[PDB]
RNA sequence: AAACUCAGUUGACACAAAAUAGACUACGAAAGUGGCUUUAACAUAUCUGAACACACAAUAGCUAAGACCCAAACUGGGAUUAGAUACCCCACUAUGCUUAGCCCUAAACCUCAACAGUUAAUCAACAAAACUGCUCGCCAGAACACUACGAGCCACAGCUUAAAACUCAAA
């Protein structure tokens, strides 16, 4: 066989296992990446939180929150606490475009949880509220 | 000219072959040009059918060692 | 578009030159030709084509006659009386290989 | 005059139209397996003509079949149906 | 004119799957529907999950009705059909097999636009 | 209301978490959900859309015409074969 | 020609006297809808 | 308006159509057509019952009694989409373009004209 | 900085708006129209034809009654400023939406009137190659003047029509 991109699908018979566990059954690791900040929050499978951190809990204030250096932070704070009750492997959703987008990511693995799939889910209205106007300078 | 469309149906048929085209030759003769000058001989004894024509000339450069390989 | 009278046909997307006409021109400037040469007239070959320039060149040598085969400067003929001098005798007929 | 003169008639020499994949073939909103062959695996995006490679109306009539599939409930909006990734891929689209 | 329901059904019991086809049928026929066929495109998971009459489901079963009715008839089956507790969905087109294949002769070669601009030296 | 963990959703291999977020936004990119994004931050009016849309078809089609003209003459691109002359 | 095979395809449509079994036959059968197209043109049907 | 029994155009002239089963001669009337066929169906008898020949479509009274018939599709449009400007505007148009087409024929042809105010119920008033 | 004690995952949930398709150039008289279904439906094959009527006419706006996601004149803060406004940040209103009427203005622009015809000997320039036939509308230096007056209009700081005197040798 060969690897697949594509995501095994629930209900189906897939090989694959991480730590004797299904891909469903696999804890999550949301990542909202907003133009000055980035939260972290992991759940269980069903939805159950474990792990939450962000820049402002770490410390970091005002533009500091949104760096790199606070998403990683916030990243390794929250990887170290969801360790601390026996996470191992995540699955990894992200929406925005923040810009500790992947740093936060980073962080996350420098904590020793292992990402096994990387999911984008950024709000995009196909069309809906109408954006703000265009700030002029 | 007339000579057109049976020229076309030959390359339908079967394509350019393996007798290549010595152009600078001015009298040379392709396999399309023998497949044409069968056509307009056996079309002058009088046979009219296209389809006829075409399977009869065929045949007859296939008895005369004309390697006419089909494509389709 | 001035070359349509010339033109015998298209065969599959090519101009095919009519050589009818082609023979009458030929005969007329091969008629021409040959009478400024007896007038003892200057000739002078042009063409820009560098495949064939050494041999046009040839040939004018052959002939008795002029070439110019190379770049054409500003002013070869109509600047001719300060280019080369006052008493300089332009071309009788120039014949191009390549128009 | 002279039969050797040419005569006046239609190309014989001319090959037919590359007719598009979908030419001929009745494209309806029920066939989910058709229409999700023509969206992003990842987005569920509806690629465009120089993806697909189909002629205007073929490409009209896949959009609309593909609108109606995904608000009457017979194909995924966000995504590609995932029983329909081993379909042949007839999209000039690489993303590796 | 010729019709197709599309008809996405809750998910149940075969008596239960009978009695709301049947039931959707007679209210067609009460509206003046003549129906030519009945197909069952099968049970299967929704696309997304399709929330009807205070319940969310997430399977149904795809049923297609295919009939001639008069035109005025159409928009109260569809009222209907936004009252019938059994039905997940249910959507009237006009027949696709109504609609002729019209010959397409191809992808035809049209180049860009020719002579936009005019000729003087630019 | 769709299923999650289909849509956007690229698998890692062998661990290579970094390859996998490129490929992601690859894709993203490619699918043009980045340009949406970024786009929809603050709202472009009608007018300037059509403007924009309108340049950039252009621009395509200009820069089509100019590579298939440049992959035309590249041909002549060869070395001289009549040196001299 | 048209009105005669309307005549032939009547008689198999749907109506009160047969509402029951016709509809017990099209829950016992199914029907395919999807077919793909491959980059040759060839359609390519799905095995049930 | 034509009962709705009353078979399509195309139709009515099919041999064997009056033996054909009640679902057929349903299916073909103009109940379970739309309200073209039925537009068609009164051109019909609007020109059968005027016109001298009812073959000739190109006519003057043909295409009078044609746009008489899109006049009273438009109205009866209009009947329920009051606010349908686009539609108030075709109905305006063909009002005037059938007031240009009476008074060609009545210029013309006379007792013809007569006929046509009579069947189709027009009242021809002279512009101020 | 102000203010919110809310924020994140999941679920339920619109009278708002209509990704991708659309690198398409379609429909309509124009304005305009890009989610889905259904009904109704897209005048006239002989052309032209409104200060002379009928019917339309984006956005903004008025009147009345609703809808509340977001956006947002105005306003209130926050910064900033010597202070204040604008820009930036936050909150919020008329308004954008629906219903029923009004208002009838746009760079309402393909800035190229409608119809018919020609590609033959090009054309001040630029723009979208040059013309012919025919008809309607319009123009006759600039400025005064998208003005005054008169008249009409559901219009009341409005719209349409539209001058003159003084002045200039330019525009
Ligand atoms: S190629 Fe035939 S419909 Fe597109
Ligand atoms: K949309
Ligand atoms: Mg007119
Ligand atoms: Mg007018
Ligand atoms: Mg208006
Ligand atoms: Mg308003
Ligand atoms: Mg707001
Ligand atoms: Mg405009
Ligand atoms: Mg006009
Ligand atoms: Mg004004
Ligand atoms: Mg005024
Ligand atoms: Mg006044």
């Amino acid at each position: 066989t060969k690897f697949s991109i594509y995501p095994p699908i629930p209900g189906e018979e897939s090989s694959l296992r991480w730590a004797g566990k299904k891909f469903e059954e696999i804890p999550i690791a949301h990542i909202k990446a907003s133009h000055n900040n980035t939260q972290i929050q992991v759940v269980s499978a069903s939805n159950e939180p474990l792990a939450f951190a962000s820049c402002g809990t770490e410390g970091f204030r005002n533009a500091k929150k949104g760096t790199g250096i606070a998403a990683q932070t916030a990243g390794i704070a929250a990887a170290a606490r969801a360790k601390q009750k026996g996470v191992i492997h995540i699955r990894v959703v992200v929406k925005g475009l923040g810009p500790g987008r992947l740093s936060a990511m980073h962080g996350l693995i420098m904590g020793g949880l292992e990402v096994i799939s990387i999911t984008d889910n950024t709000p995009i209205p196909h069309n809906g509220c109408r954006p703000r106007k265009a700030r002029k300078l | 000219y007339h000579e057109d469309r049976i020229r076309a149906k030959f390359y339908s048929v079967y394509g350019s072959g393996q007798r290549a085209f010595d152009l600078f030759n001015p009298n040379f003769k392709s396999t399309c040009q023998r497949f044409v000058e069968k056509y307009t001989e056996l079309q002058k004894l009088g046979e009219t059918d296209e389809e006829k024509l075409f399977v009869e000339t065929g045949k007859a450069l296939l008895a005369e060692g004309v390697i006419l390989r089909r494509v389709g | 578009r001035f070359m349509e009278p010339y033109i015998f046909g298209s065969r599959l997307d090519h101009d095919i030159i009519d050589l009818e006409q082609t023979a009458t021109h030929l005969q007329l400037a091969l008629n021409f030709t040959a009478h400024m040469a007896y007038r003892k007239g200057i000739i002078l070959f042009i063409s820009r084509n560098r495949q064939f320039s050494y041999l046009i060149e040839n040939m004018a040598r052959d002939c008795g006659e002029y070439a110019h085969t190379r770049y054409f400067r500003g002013g070869m003929l109509t600047n001719a009386r300060l280019l080369f001098g006052p008493t300089v005798r332009l071309p009788d007929l120039i014949i191009f290989l390549h128009t | 005059s002279n039969e050797d003169l040419p005569i006046s008639m239609e190309n014989p020499y001319k090959e037919p139209l590359k007719k598009c994949i979908l030419c001929g073939k009745h494209v309806d909103y029920k066939n989910v397996q058709l229409l999700s062959q023509f969206v992003s695996p990842f987005t569920g995006c509806i690629y465009g003509r120089h993806i697909t490679g189909l002629c205007g109306k073929k490409q009209k009539e896949i959009t609309k079949a593909i609108k109606r599939a995904q608000i009457m409930g017979f194909m995924p909006v966000t995504y590609k149906d995932p029983a329909y990734l081993k379909d042949p891929k007839v999209c000039n689209i690489r993303y590796r | 004119p010729r019709y197709e329901l599309a008809l996405i059904l809750k998910a149940m019991q075969r008596p239960e799957t009978a009695a709301t086809l049947k039931r959707t049928i007679e209210a067609l026929m009460d509206r003046g529907a003549i129906v030519r066929d009945l197909e069952n495109l099968g049970e299967r998971a929704l696309p997304y999950r399709i929330s009807a009459h205070s319940q969310q489901h997430n399977r149904g079963g795809y049923f297609l009705v295919d009939f001639y009715a008069p035109t005025a008839a159409v928009e109260s089956m569809v009222e209907h059909l936004s009252r019938d507790i059994d039905v997940i969905r249910g959507n009237i087109v006009k027949h696709p097999l109504t609609q002729e294949l019209k010959e397409c002769e191809g992808i035809v070669p049209v180049p860009l636009a020719e002579k936009l601009y005019s000729t003087k030296k630019r | 209301k769709h299923l999650k963990f289909i849509a956007r959703t690229v698998m890692v291999q062998e661990g290579n978490v970094e390859s996998a977020y490129r490929t992601l936004n690859r894709i993203l990119t490619m699918d043009g959900l980045i340009e949406d994004i970024k786009h929809r931050r603050y709202y472009e009016k009608p007018c300037r859309r059509r403007q924009r849309e309108s340049y950039e078809r252009c621009r395509r089609i200009y820069n089509m015409e100019m590579a298939r003209k440049i992959n035309f003459l590249m041909r002549k691109n060869r070395a001289d074969p009549w040196q001299g002359c | 020609r048209e009105v005669l095979q309307l005549q032939e395809e009547v008689k198999n449509f749907i109506t009160r006297e047969n509402l029951e079994a016709r509809v017990e036959a099209a829950l016992d059968s199914r029907k395919n809808y999807n077919w793909a197209i491959t980059r040759e043109g060839l359609v390519v049907r799905p095995q049930r | 308006d034509p009962p709705p029994s009353t078979l399509l155009k195309d139709y009515q002239n099919v041999p064997g159509i009056e033996k054909v089963d009640d679902v057929v001669k349903r299916l073909l009337s103009l109940e379970m057509a739309n309200k073209k066929e039925m537009l068609k169906i009164k051109q019909e008898q609007f020109m059968k019952k005027i016109v001298a020949n009812p073959e000739d479509t190109r006519s003057l009274e043909a295409r009078i009694i044609a746009l008489s018939v899109k006049i009273r599709s438009y109205e009866e449009h209009l009947e329920k989409h009051r606010k349908d400007k686009a539609h108030k505007r075709y109905l305006l148009m063909s009002i005037d373009q059938r007031k240009k087409m009476l008074k060609n024929l009545r210029n013309t042809n006379y007792d013809v004209f007569e006929k046509i105010c009579w069947g189709l119920g027009i009242e021809y008033t002279f512009p101020p």
